[PDB]
RNA sequence: ACCACGAUCAAAAGGGACAAGCAUCAAGCACGCAGCAAUGCAGCUCAAAACGCUUAGCCUAGCCACACCCCCACGGGAAACAGCAGU
C-alpha cells in the first residue's frame, strides 16, 4: 500500500514545530502536492525502518535491495500503464536480475538478513534453472507423453502388486 | 606431539590478534567520534535551512 | 579394510535437498591438464544420508564413507556441516560472521 | 599428492586458514594470517609432512 | 577490403534466388512430403516410447498432436 | 585463446586424411574397358 | 601349511579409474530416494557432453575378446584347420 498523501515530505519530518503550522503549509509539504519520488522515498525510508537494523547504513546489501525493491515496483507501476514500453520492461528486467543476484549475496553471507528482506519485501527466492534449452513442440509433447506413460505403469505396478 | 605444537602455535597467533584487534578498535573510536560530530554538524545546518 | 567405499573422507558444497533423508552433493577435486600443465576444478555428485534431513543447498559439508552402501547412489552419509549457508562461524577466532566481516567482534569476549 | 582432495573458498571468513581432515577422524587448523606462503609451506611440512628419512626408505 | 567477395556473394545470391523462383511449385511438395515423413517419424517414435514401457496401447486420452502441419 | 578455453576446446582434432583413387593402396588390378586420348 | 594358525594365488559380488570422431546425436524417458514391511515422496542423468551413431583389439615381460553362425547355446542352422603342414 502506498503512504497517504497527507504524509509529510521526508526532507520535513523531522524540522522542530512542523505540527503548529497552517494545513495550506501541511498540504504544500504533503505527498499529496508532489511527484511519485517522495512517495517512493518515503515507501524506502518504511522499508528501511521495518527491516534493516540500522536504517541509518544505505550501504548495506540489505539497504540496496530494500531501494532496488521500491525501484522495481515503480517500474511495474509504470508498466501496468505503459503496456509497449520496451526500455522500461528492459529496465525492469534488468533490475528484477540485480536484485536477485543481491539476495542470493545477502543469503550466501548472512542468512538471518536474507529471511527477513524476504518476509517484509514480500519476496520469493527461486533457484536458477540448471539448463537453459528451447522447450519446442517436440520435447514437450514428448516429456508430456513420458509423464502420462511413466503414471500408467505406476498404475498397472500396483494393480499386479 | 606435532598437533599439541600446531595448536600452540594458533592460539600464539590469537592472542596477537587480539592485541591487533584491540589496536583497532581504539582508532576506530577515535575516527567515529570524529566523523558522528562531523554528521551531527552537517545534520543541524541542513534542519536549520529546512526550518 | 573398514570399507568398501573408494572416497572415505570428502568435502562438497549440497546442491539438492529434494530427496528425503538424502542430500545430493558436488565435491570438486583439482586435476591436471596434461598438455597445459594447469590444475582445473573437476566435479563429481553423491548422495550423503542425511538422517535429520539439516542440510540445505548451498553449505559445505563433509562426507564420511558408509560401510556399505545402504542404496544403489547412497554410498555416504553426512559427517557434519562445515560451514553453514550464510551461518558461518570462524574456525580460527569462533564467532558468527558474514563474509569477511565479523558479525559480533572477537574482542567481546 | 594426486590423491588429496584440495578445496578452495574465497572471502567465506574474516581471515584465511588451513583445515586438514584426517583418516581418524581428526581436524588440523593452520591460522596463516600474517604468515608468507614459504612459512605456511613449512608449517604444513612440519606438522603434516613426511619427514626426509621415510622418503629416503620409501 | 576484396569487394569481389561481395561481387561473388551477390552473384551466387542472385542465381540462388532464381533457382527457387524456376523450382517453387516443385520444392513446396517436396517439403509437404518431408513434413509428413518428419510427423510420422515423431509418432513412431512416441509409439516405441509407450511400447518399450509396457503398455499395450497409447495411455487413455492420448493423442499425437500434429506439431509440423502449419 | 585463453587457457580456460584451450582446456576446455582440448587438443587440436586433425581431420582424417582422405582416401585417394587408390583407396590408400600402392597398386590395384583393372581391366581394361576402353581405349582412348585425351587433350 | 595339508591338522589349521595363516601365507600365496585368484574367481563371483561391491566401490573407484579407463580409446577415438561426430552436438547437424540435446535432451534421456523411469533412468531416484526413504521405510522392517506396508507403503510414501517425485525424483535420477545431462552442454564440466547424458542419450545416441560411427571407428578401432589394447595401456605389449604382456593383457583383453572369440573359438563356424543364431551375443549366449537347452535348442536351431548345419557339419566348422582363426592348431601344424597344405589347398
Ligand atoms: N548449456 C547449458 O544449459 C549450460 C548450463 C550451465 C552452464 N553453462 C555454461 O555456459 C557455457 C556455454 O556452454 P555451451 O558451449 O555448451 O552452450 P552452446 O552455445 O553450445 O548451446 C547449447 C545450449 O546451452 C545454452 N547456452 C549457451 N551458452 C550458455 C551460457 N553461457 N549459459 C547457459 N546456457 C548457455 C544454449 O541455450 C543452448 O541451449 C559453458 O561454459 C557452460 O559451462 C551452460
Ligand atoms: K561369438
Ligand atoms: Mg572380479
Ligand atoms: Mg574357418
Ligand atoms: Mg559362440
Ligand atoms: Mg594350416
Amino acid at each position: 500500500d502506498d503512504p497517504p498523501p497527507s504524509t509529510l515530505l521526508k526532507d520535513y519530518q523531522n524540522v522542530p514545530g512542523i505540527e503548529k503550522v497552517d494545513d495550506v503549509v501541511k498540504r504544500l509539504l504533503s505527498l499529496e502536492m508532489a511527484n511519485k519520488k517522495e512517495m517512493l522515498k518515503i515507501k524506502q525510508e518504511q522499508f528501511m525502518k521495518k527491516i534493516v537494523a540500522n536504517p541509518e547504513d544505505t550501504r548495506s546489501l540489505e539497504a540496496r535491495i530494500i531501494a532496488l525493491s521500491v525501484k522495481i515496483r515503480s517500474y511495474e507501476e509504470h508498466l501496468e500503464k505503459h503496456r509497449k514500453d520496451k526500455a522500461h520492461k528492459r529496465y525492469l528486467l534488468m533490475s528484477i536480475d540485480q536484485r536477485k543476484k543481491m539476495l542470493k549475496n545477502l543469503r550466501n553471507t548472512n542468512y538471518d538478513v536474507f529471511e527477513k528482506i524476504c518476509w517484509g519485501l514480500g519476496i520469493e527466492y527461486t533457484f536458477p534453472p540448471l539448463y537453459y534449452r528451447r522447450a519446442h513442440r517436440r520435447f514437450v509433447t514428448k516429456k508430456a507423453l513420458c509423464i502420462r506413460v511413466f503414471q500408467e505403469t505406476q498404475k498397472l505396478k500396483k494393480r499386479r502388486r | 606431539e606435532l598437533m599439541a605444537w600446531n595448536q600452540a602455535e594458533n592460539r600464539r597467533l590469537h592472542e596477537l590478534r587480539i592485541a591487533r584487534l584491540r589496536q583497532e578498535e581504539r582508532e576506530q573510536e577515535q575516527r567515529q567520534a570524529l566523523e558522528q560530530a562531523r554528521k551531527a554538524e552537517e545534520v543541524q545546518a541542513w534542519a536549520q535551512r529546512k526550518e | 579394510v573398514r570399507s568398501s567405499v573408494h572416497a572415505r573422507w570428502i568435502v562438497g558444497k549440497v546442491i539438492g535437498t529434494k530427496m528425503q533423508k538424502t542430500a545430493k552433493v558436488r565435491v570438486t577435486r583439482l586435476v591436471l591438464d596434461p598438455y597445459l600443465l594447469k590444475y582445473f576444478n573437476k566435479r563429481k555428485t553423491y548422495f550423503a544420508h542425511d538422517a535429520l534431513q539439516q542440510c540445505t543447498v548451498g553449505d559445505i559439508v563433509l562426507l564420511r564413507a558408509l560401510p556399505v552402501p545402504r542404496a544403489k547412489h547412497v554410498k555416504h552419509e553426512l559427517a557434519e556441516i562445515v560451514f553453514k549457508v550464510g551461518k558461518v562461524i570462524d574456525p580460527v577466532t569462533g564467532k558468527p560472521c558474514a563474509g569477511t566481516t565479523y558479525l559480533e567482534s572477537p574482542l567481546s569476549s | 599428492n594426486p590423491w588429496v582432495q584440495i578445496m578452495m573458498f574465497k572471502n567465506m571468513t574474516p581471515s584465511p586458514f588451513l583445515r586438514f581432515y584426517l583418516d581418524s577422524g581428526e581436524q588440523v587448523l593452520v591460522d596463516v594470517e600474517t604468515k608468507s606462503n614459504k612459512e605456511i609451506m613449512e608449517h604444513i611440512r612440519k606438522i603434516l609432512g613426511k619427514n626426509e628419512e621415510t622418503l629416503r626408505e620409501e | 577490403k576484396n569487394v569481389l567477395k561481395i561481387r561473388r556473394r551477390k552473384m551466387n545470391h542472385h542465381k540462388y534466388r532464381k533457382l527457387v523462383k524456376k523450382t517453387r511449385f516443385l520444392r513446396r511438395k517436396v517439403q509437404e512430403g518431408r513434413l509428413r515423413r518428419k510427423q510420422i517419424k515423431f509418432e513412431k517414435d512416441l509409439r516405441r516410447i509407450w511400447l518399450k514401457a509396457g503398455l499395450k496401447e497409447a495411455p487413455e486420452g492420448w493423442q499425437t498432436p500434429k506439431i509440423y502441419l502449419r | 585463446a585463453t587457457l580456460n578455453q584451450m582446456h576446455r576446446l582440448g587438443p587440436p582434432k586433425r581431420p582424417p586424411r582422405k582416401l585417394g583413387p587408390t583407396e590408400g593402396r600402392p597398386q590395384l588390378k583393372g581391366v581394361v574397358l576402353c581405349t582412348f586420348t585425351r587433350k
